[PDB]
C-alpha cells in the first residue's frame, strides 16, 4: 500500500480502527492536547483523532497520526499487527534502495497549489493552531518537515534537506523556528548568516506519513530525504513539486498546507519554553525567527500535529524506528560484526548495540563509531553493547548482560567533554554532556579471561521434551 | 648437534648453499628457529627457550571454534 | 608522468636519477645485507636504493632500500626527485578521488612472472638470496611482500580480494610463517577458513611495482580493491594483472619477480620470530600461523626486493608515512568535512595529529572517536590529538603550541581503558590491547563554557607591507 497524500493514509486508517472522528464542536485550548495525551495513554492500538469542528477555526485538525505499533505498520503498508521486529527487517531491506529519485510534477498536478494566498498573511485562517502543553510560550507546530537548501551548492539535490523541527507561532505571519546546532538545517544557516542573507525555507504540513518519518530520520547531509521515500514505497518515486517563490526548493505534491518563507539572518528572539520528549519542559531561549511570504494548501486543509511529553507519547512511536535504522546501517558500513541497534528509548540518548566482537576491545570500537555518526555524536549519552547473540530490543537479557559479563574496573568507560544534546535536562554544561560506554559483551583475545564465561549448551532431548510437553498439556 | 635457542638434539639440514660448497642451513623443528652454517649464532638468554615457554606462548591469531 | 609495469623499470628510472648505487663485488648475506640497509637510511636525506649484484651462496640479486628516502617516494608517484612531502601528499590527495579504476586483465603469456614454474621439489633458496635481517631474528625474513588472499565466503567478489604486507619467516625449503595479525583484512579472511577447518588459498608476491607495495600497507576498507587504487594512483592507467596458476579468485600483478602459490595450513601455529620490528625492538616469539609453498612463478633473473627495518626511520618509516595519513584523512573526511588534515607518519600511525574546525563544542572528541573507529585507527592508534583548523598538524612546533595554550588536561585529556591494541607496541601490557589517549587541544567552541578569552591576535596593520620593505633594505 502506497500513500501520496496524507488523506490517503487517513483512509487506511479508518478502515483498519485505527481511527476515531471526533464529532462535536471542541474549544481548542485544553482538548486538542487532552485529547492527544489521552490516545497515547490507551497504550496499545492507539488510534488517531480526527477533529471536525474546533470553536474559532474553519478546518480540522488531526494528533496522534503516527501514535501505536499498529498506525506505524499500516504506514509501512504491511498488515496493522505487523511485530515490531518485523517492521524493523522490512525497514532494512527498503532502505538497501536508496537512491530512487523522485519525480517532478507541473504545477497544475499538485494539489498543495490549489490555492495561493499572497495578501495579508494569517496562518489563524488556515490552520487551528492551539497549545500543546500548559507552560509553553504559545502556539506550536509539532510534526512539520521543512525543506532548506544549501546556499553554496544551490543546485546539488542531495544537500537539499527536508527535517522535523518545533515552530512556535509569534504572529500572524512569523514563527520561530528551533534551527538546533546539530542539525543539518544549521549548517545552512551558518552558511546563510555568515554572508547576513537570509535563507530561503518551506514549511510543510499534513503529508505522506513517510514523507513525516523522513524528516526525523538522521540520514547524512549529502542524501536527500525524498530519494528515502522513494525506496521506503519500495521503489514507487514519490511526487515533489518546485515551490513558487524559491527554486531550488521542492515540497511534496500532496502537502496540506506549504509555507514559503526565509529565516531572517543574524537575528533571535524568545522562542519557547516547550514541553518536549524527556517529558520535562526545556526552557526558553534566542532562536531564529522566520517570515511567512507566501502559503499554498489544499482545499479545506487538514492540521496534522502531534502531542508530546511525558515519553511514550506520538513523537516516541515515531522516533522508535527512524532512529534505530539509520544508526544499524552506519555502524554496519564499517563494521559487519554489528547486529542490530536499539536506540528507540528517548531520542537515542540511550542506545544498545548487539555485536560480534572481532577482536579483544571490539565492543569499544563499536561504541565509538556511534559517537561518531551524525546523530549519536550529539544525542548519545549511554552506549550499552552486548554480545551477537543478546538482543537489544529485550531489556530483560540486557539486563543478564549487565549482570554477568560487565567488570565496572574495565567495562564503564567514562568520557567527559564531548559533544551533547540541549534537549537532555541532565546536561551540567547545557548541551554537553559527559559519554558512558559500558561493554556488556564477552571478553575475546587478546583480552585476558581467567574466568569460564562460554554459555551452557542446552540438554540433548530439549527440542523434543518441548514438544513432548505442549501434548501432554492438551488434556 | 643441538640448537642454539632450546637445546634439542631434533636439529636436521634444510638446504644447502645453490651454488658451491659455501655453506648450509639447520632448522631445530622444536622451535623453528633456522641458522645458516657460517654465522655461528649466539642466542641471548632473554630469547632462550624450553618445552615450558613454547607451552604457554600464545598465538595469533586466535583459533575460532569449529561449529 | 613515468608509470611502471615492473620493479626493473623503476629501478633503471632510481639509476638514471643518481637514486641507486650497485654493489659490483661479492658480498656474503648475513651481516651486510643487513647492514647495508642500516646504512642507506642512515645516510638521512637523498637515500638511495643498494641493489647487490653478487651473494655468495645464491645465484640471484637483491635490492634494499627501494622505498627509504623522499627522493626515491617522489620517484615512485611519477613526480620530480626533489617534489616536497607537502606536494606530494596533495598528489596523492587527488588521485585518490579516481578510486575505481579497474585494473587490466591480460593474457598469462604475456606476465613475466609466469616465465618460469617450479613443481617439483620445491626450495625458496634456490631463486630468493634469503638472509638473516637482525641478529636475533629467528631465522631469514621476506619483510616487503604483497600477499593475495580472496574471501572464502565471497570467492567471486573481486572487492573482497585484498592485497596487504605481512612479515613472513622462512621455516623450510617449501614452508614459511606468516603474521596474519588479527586487525588486518587477511584474518578476518583467515578466521572465515578456520571456523571451517579449510585451508585459505594465498599467493605471495614479491618485487612489484612500488606503487603496488604501497597500497599493499596501505589500510583501506575491506570491500576495496588495492589493484584498483593502483590505477588511481597512476592517474588513471589501469595496472597489469594476471590470473594465479593454481587458484582462481587470486589475481597477481604480472611483473612480478617472485609468486609464490599456496595455502595456510589450517588451526595450526608453530614459534615465529623473534623479529625485529619498526619500533626499534624486538618483537617477541609468539605461535603463528604457517603457510605451505604449492608451486613458484618467477621472472628470468628474478631480483629479491627486501628491505631493512629496525630503530625508527628505516626504509618502512618512509613506505608508511603518507600511506596512513592519506586513506586516515581520507575515511574521516566522508562523515566530517570540517576535518583539514590528519598527520600519522609517526610510528606507524600509533600517534595521530588530526586538524579540524570544530563544528560545535566538543567536536574534537567526535573527531578522535571517528579516528577510533576506523579500519586503522582502532587497534593502532593509541594516541589521539586534534588540532585547531590553522594549526599544521604535521608541523610539531606549532602542535606543541596547541598543547601548551588549548590543553587543560581536566577535560580536554581523556583516557579509555580496554580497547583494541596493536601487539607490535611494546608499551601495551596486556599485549595488544592499550588504553587510548585522547587529547583535545582546540580552542572550546559554543555550547562549550570558555570563561577565557582564547581568540588569536590579528597582526597590526602594516606587517604585510612591512615585510617587503625590511626585505627590500636588507638587499644592500
Ligand atoms: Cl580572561
Ligand atoms: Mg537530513
Ligand atoms: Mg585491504
Ligand atoms: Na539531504
Ligand atoms: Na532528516
Ligand atoms: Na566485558
Ligand atoms: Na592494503
Ligand atoms: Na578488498
Ligand atoms: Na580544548
Ligand atoms: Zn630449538
Amino acid at each position: 500500500k502506497v500513500y501520496k497524500d496524507l488523506r490517503e493514509f487517513l483512509e487506511v486508517l479508518e478502515q483498519e480502527g485505527q481511527l476515531i472522528r471526533v464529532k462535536e464542536e471542541v474549544n481548542p485550548e485544553p482538548d486538542i492536547a487532552a485529547a492527544g495525551r489521552a490516545a497515547a495513554n490507551l497504550g496499545k492500538n492507539q488510534p488517531a483523532v480526527f477533529f471536525e469542528k474546533i470553536k474559532g477555526y474553519k478546518y480540522s485538525v488531526v494528533t496522534n497520526v503516527h501514535g501505536s505499533w499498529q498506525n506505524h505498520a499500516l504506514m509501512l503498508g504491511l498488515d496493522k499487527n505487523t511485530s515490531t521486529k518485523d517492521q524493523f527487517y522490512e525497514l532494512n531491506r527498503r532502505w538497501d534502495k536508496f537512491p530512487v529519485p523522485p519525480n517532478v510534477v507541473k504545477r497544475e498536478a499538485a494539489p498543495c497549489k490549489e490555492n495561493v494566498i499572497d495578501k495579508d498573511i494569517n496562518l489563524f485562517e488556515i490552520l487551528p493552531l492551539y497549545r500543546i502543553n500548559e507552560q509553553d510560550g504559545g502556539f506550536y507546530i509539532s510534526k512539520a518537515s521543512v525543506v532548506t537548501a544549501d546556499p553554496e551548492y544551490p543546485d546539488d539535490f542531495n544537500k537539499l534537506n527536508v527535517g522535523t523541527y518545533r515552530i512556535q507561532v509569534k504572529d500572524r505571519d512569523r514563527v520561530g523556528i528551533q534551527a538546533l546546532a546539530m542539525h543539518d538545517i544549521a549548517v545552512q544557516l551558518e552558511k546563510a548568516e555568515a554572508e547576513n542573507k537570509p535563507l530561503p525555507i518551506a514549511i510543510t504540513i499534513g503529508n505522506n506519513p513517510l514523507v513525516t518519518f523522513m524528516a526525523s530520520t538522521p540520514v547524512g547531509y549529502n542524501q536527500n530525504e525524498y530519494e528515502f521515500v522513494g525506496a521506503l514505497q519500495d521503489g514507487v518515486p514519490m511526487d515533489i513539486v518546485k515551490s513558487d517563490l524559491y527554486d531550488h526548493l521542492y515540497v511534496p505534491a500532496g502537502s496540506e498546507v506549504v509555507l514559503e518563507g526565509h529565516i531572517i539572518p543574524r537575528v533571535r528572539t524568545v522562542e519557547g519554553p516547550f514541553g518536549e520528549f524527556p517529558g520535562s519542559y526545556s526552557g526558553a531561549r534566542l532562536q531564529c525567527e522566520v517570515k511567512i511570504d507566501r502559503i499554498t494548501h489544499r482545499t479545506n486543509p487538514i492540521f496534522e500535529n502531534l502531542y508530546l511529553g511525558i515519553p511514550w507519547t506520538e513523537i516516541d512511536y515515531l522516533m522508535a524506528l527512524n532512529t534505530s535504522v539509520p544508526l544499524y546501517k552506519q555502524l554496519k558500513e564499517t563494521m559487519p560484526e554489528v547486529v542490530a541497534v536499539n536506540a528507540m528509548y528517548t531520542h537515542g540518548i540511550g542506545v544498545i548495540i548487539s555485536t560480534k566482537v572481532r577482536y579483544g576491545g571490539y565492543a569499544k570500537g563499536v561504541a565509538f563509531r556511534l559517537l561518531s555518526t551524525p546523530h549519536g555524536m550529539p544525542y548519545s549519552k549511554i552506549v550499552i553493547v552486548v554480545d551477537e547473540f543478546v538482543d537489544p530490543f529485550n531489556l530483560e537479557q540486557v539486563m543478564w548482560a549487565l549482570t554477568t559479563r560487565v567488570h565496572p574496573g574495565k567495562d564503564v568507560s567514562i568520557i567527559e567533554n564531548c559533544p551533547g544534546m540541549p534537549l537532555d535536562p541532565s546536561t551540567n554544561p547545557p548541551g554537553m554532556h559527559t559519554k558512558m560506554i559500558i561493554d556488556a559483551t564477552t571478553p575475546v583475545p587478546p583480552e585476558p579471561n581467567p574466568r569460564e564465561t562460554q554459555l551452557l549448551d542446552p540438554p540433548d532431548g530439549t527440542e523434543e521434551w518441548e514438544e513432548k510437553l505442549k501434548e501432554l498439556l492438551k488434556n | 648437534m643441538k640448537c642454539h635457542r632450546c637445546g634439542s638434539d631434533n636439529v636436521r639440514k634444510m638446504v644447502d648453499s645453490p651454488v658451491g660448497d659455501a655453506w648450509e642451513v639447520y632448522v631445530c623443528e622444536k622451535c623453528c628457529y633456522s641458522w645458516r652454517s657460517t654465522e655461528n649464532p649466539v642466542v641471548m638468554e632473554k630469547f632462550k627457550l624450553d618445552d615450558n615457554k613454547i607451552a604457554n606462548m600464545g598465538v595469533i591469531p586466535p583459533i575460532p571454534p569449529l561449529k
